[PDB]
C-alpha cells in the first residue's frame, strides 16, 4: 500500500459533507518519492492551480427577464432531476451540483441569443443532460 | 453573593485569571435563587467570550450547578439549548 | 386574497411598527415581505401601485441592513444575511435569501410597469441608457431598468458593507467575517514611481477641503475627481483582499452612477433619514467611504460623525479618540477623514490621542486593510 498525504481541510470537508456514498475528487502532486493528494485549490501556491474553467453554451431563443428565466429553469430542473438541489439562489441564477449558469452577453448578431453553462469534470455528466434538456428551449 | 461575580469577572483578564477564578468558584455550593442568578450571568459571559477553554470551564461548572439539589432547571435549559445550537 | 387584498400587508406593517420597530425591520415586516407581499405581487389578481413596490423594496432593504449590520439580541456557493428579527426567532421567521427577495421585489416592481453577476454586461447596458430616456411612454421600461440598477447598486453596497464592517453583526460562537477600513491619499509613499506628493503638509488642506458645506447635505452635486482617477489599491498591501477590493471597486462604480440620477439619490437619502440607515455601522461606513471617494468629503464626514455618535449612544463601547472592540472602525474612519480633509494639526492631535491606540496610473494610491489599529498607525506614519 502506497502511503500518501491529504490536506486536512479537504478531508474535514469530505467527512462533514458526506455524513449527512458520493465520490472524492482530488489531485496528487507526486513529487520525488513524496506524494501529496490535496484538493485542486491547494495547488495554487506551488506554481500549480492555474484554473481550467469550462463553459458550454446553450442556444435559447427567449429574451425574457433574467430572474424569471432562472426561476423557471430551476423549477424545470427540480421537476426533471430528482431532488438534487431545491433552493432559492440569491443572485437569480441556476446551479445544480457544482455547475454555473450565466446569462452572458450575446454575440454580435442581433438575431442570436445564447445562454452559457460553466461546470467541472465532476458534474459534466449532469451538465450535458441539463444542456440537452434545455436544447429544446424555453417556450418562445 | 453574586454581585461580586458581576463586578470582578467582567473586570478581569481573559486568558487565565478568569479561568483560575472560575475554578475557585467550583469548590463552594450555591443556593437555588443564587443558582438562577449565576446561570444567568454565566450565560452572559458565555455570550461575550470567544476563547474555547474558558467556555469549556463555563459549561462544565454550569453542569455542576445544575446538579444542585433543589431547583427547577427547565427554564434555564431553554436558553441553554438555544445557545448550544450556534456553538 | 380578495377578502383583504392590500389589507394584510398594511396590517403586518402596522404590527411591525407597534413593536418598537417603526422602520420596517421587525419580524412581522419580515414575514410580510417573505410571504404576504411576495404572494400579493405574484398573484395576478392583486395589482399594487408603484409606491407599494417601492415600500416593499425599502422594507427588504431595512431587513437586509438589520441582518447584515445590526446586533443579534439575546435575552458553487450561496450566502444569505440572517439575524434575530424583532418578535420572532431567527430560524422561526425564516426568509429564503433576503438579497434574492429584494431582487424579486425589484423584478415585481418592473412587472407592475410591464414593458447582477450573470447579467453584469446586461445590467451595465441597461444602466447606460438609464438616465437619458424619453418621457413616461418610453420611461415605463426605463423606470424598471433604473430600479434594477438601484437594486444592483444596493447589492454591491451590501457586499462592500459585508467586507467593511460585518463583524459587529454576529457573535464569536461561530466563524464570521472581519471588518475593514479605507484610507486617504497616503499610499503614494511606498512604490518606486509613487513619490511623496499625495497630500504633502499644507497642500492637502489647500487642495482638498476648501471649507465646503460641512453639514450632511446629501443628494447634491459632488466633485468630479473620479472622472479620470480612482482609488487604485496596490496589490503590494492588499494581495489577499480580492473580495474586499472587488466590493470596494463595485461600490465606487455604483456610487459614481448613483449621483447621476436624482430620484435614486433622493430615495437613498429618504431611506437613510426615515429608517435610520446610518444607525447601522457597515452600511453607513460603506456609504460614507463611497461618498468620500466620489468627492463628497464634507457630507461623507458628516455622515460618518452621525454614525459614530449613533454608535456611541448605542450599547457598543466607545473611547475618546482611541480604538476599542467596536470603536476601532470608528477611530480609523475618523483618522482617515481627517487625513483626507488635510487638517494637519488635527491629524497630529488625533495621532497624539491615538498613539496608545496605534499599533506598534498617477497620483495617490489606495489599499485594503482591517478596521483595527493597523489602518491607523501605518497611514499616520505615511502622513507624517
Amino acid at each position: 500500500s502506497i502511503p500518501v498525504g491529504i490536506s486536512l481541510g479537504l478531508l474535514k470537508r469530505e467527512m462533514a459533507q458526506g455524513l449527512l456514498p458520493r465520490l472524492l475528487h482530488g489531485t496528487l502532486i507526486m513529487k520525488d518519492s513524496n506524494f501529496r493528494l490535496v484538493s485542486s485549490e491547494q495547488a495554487l501556491k506551488e506554481l500549480a492551480e492555474h484554473q481550467l474553467r469550462f463553459t458550454c453554451r446553450v442556444h435559447l431563443h427567449d429574451t425574457r427577464k433574467e430572474q424569471e428565466t432562472a426561476l423557471r429553469v430551476y423549477s424545470h430542473l427540480k421537476s426533471v432531476l430528482k431532488d438534487h438541489c431545491v433552493q432559492h439562489l440569491p443572485d437569480g441564477s441556476v446551479t445544480v451540483e457544482s455547475v454555473l449558469l450565466q446569462a452572458a452577453a450575446p454575440s454580435e448578431d442581433p438575431g442570436t441569443k445564447v445562454l452559457l453553462v460553466s461546470w467541472t469534470y465532476q458534474d459534466e455528466e449532469l451538465g450535458s443532460f441539463l444542456t440537452s434538456l434545455l436544447k429544446k428551449g424555453l417556450p418562445q | 453573593k453574586s454581585a461580586a461575580l458581576h463586578i470582578d469577572l467582567c473586570k478581569a483578564t481573559s486568558p487565565a485569571d478568569a479561568l483560575q477564578y472560575l475554578l475557585q468558584f467550583a469548590r463552594k455550593p450555591v443556593e437555588a435563587e443564587s443558582v438562577e442568578g449565576v446561570v444567568r450571568i454565566l450565560l452572559e459571559h458565555y455570550y461575550k467570550e470567544n476563547d474555547p477553554s474558558v467556555r469549556l470551564k463555563i459549561a462544565s461548572l454550569l453542569g455542576l450547578l445544575s446538579k444542585t439539589a433543589g431547583f427547577s432547571p427547565d427554564c434555564i435549559m431553554d436558553d441553554a439549548i438555544n445557545i448550544l445550537q450556534n456553538e | 386574497v380578495v377578502q383583504h387584498g392590500v389589507g394584510l400587508g398594511e396590517a403586518l406593517l402596522e404590527a411591525e411598527t407597534i413593536e418598537e420597530q417603526e422602520s420596517p425591520v421587525n419580524c412581522f415586516r419580515k414575514l410580510f415581505v417573505c410571504d404576504v407581499l411576495p404572494l400579493i405581487i405574484n398573484n395576478h389578481d392583486v395589482r399594487l401601485p408603484a409606491n407599494l413596490l417601492y415600500k416593499y423594496l425599502n422594507k427588504a432593504a431595512e431587513f437586509y441592513i438589520n441582518y447584515v449590520t445590526r446586533s443579534t439580541q439575546i435575552e458553487s456557493k450561496r450566502s444569505s444575511q440572517k439575524y434575530i428579527i424583532e418578535g420572532l426567532t431567527e430560524k422561526s421567521s425564516q426568509i429564503v435569501d433576503p438579497w434574492e427577495r429584494l431582487f424579486k421585489i425589484l423584478n415585481v416592481v418592473g412587472m407592475r410597469c410591464e414593458w447582477y453577476g450573470d447579467i453584469l454586461h446586461r445590467m451595465k447596458d441597461l444602466c447606460r441608457y438609464m438616465n437619458n430616456f424619453d418621457s413616461e411612454a418610453h420611461a415605463k421600461y426605463k423606470n424598471q431598468v433604473v430600479y434594477s440598477t438601484m437594486l444592483v447598486f444596493f447589492k454591491n453596497a451590501f457586499q462592500y458593507v459585508n467586507s467593511i464592517q460585518p463583524s459587529l453583526f454576529q457573535g464569536p460562537n461561530a466563524p464570521s467575517q472581519v471588518p475593514l477600513v479605507l484610507l486617504e491619499d497616503v499610499s503614494n509613499v511606498y512604490g518606486d514611481v509613487e513619490i511623496d506628493r499625495n497630500k504633502h503638509i499644507h497642500k492637502k488642506r489647500k487642495l482638498a477641503e476648501g471649507r465646503e458645506k460641512t453639514m450632511s447635505s446629501d443628494d447634491e452635486d459632488c466633485s468630479a475627481k473620479g472622472r479620470n482617477r480612482h482609488i487604485v489599491v496596490n496589490k503590494a498591501e492588499l494581495a489577499n483582499s480580492t473580495e474586499v477590493l472587488e466590493s470596494f471597486k463595485l461600490a465606487r462604480e455604483s456610487w459614481e452612477l448613483l449621483y447621476s440620477l436624482e430620484f435614486l439619490d433622493k430615495e437613498f437619502t429618504r431611506i437613510c433619514l426615515a429608517w435610520k440607515t446610518d444607525t447601522w455601522l457597515w452600511l453607513r461606513i460603506f456609504l460614507t467611504d463611497m461618498i468620500i471617494y466620489q468627492g463628497q468629503y464634507k457630507k461623507a464626514i458628516a455622515s460618518l460623525h452621525h454614525l459614530a455618535a449613533l454608535q456611541g449612544s448605542i450599547s457598543q463601547p466607545q473611547i475618546t479618540g482611541q480604538g476599542t472592540l467596536e470603536h476601532q472602525r470608528a477611530l480609523i474612519q475618523l483618522a482617515t477623514c481627517h487625513f483626507a480633509l488635510g487638517e494637519y494639526r488635527m491629524t497630529c492631535e488625533k495621532v497624539l490621542d491615538l498613539m496608545c491606540y496605534m499599533v506598534l496610473r498617477k497620483g495617490s494610491d489606495l489599499k485594503l486593510l482591517p478596521c483595527t489599529s493597523k489602518a491607523i498607525m501605518p497611514y499616520c506614519l505615511h502622513l507624517m
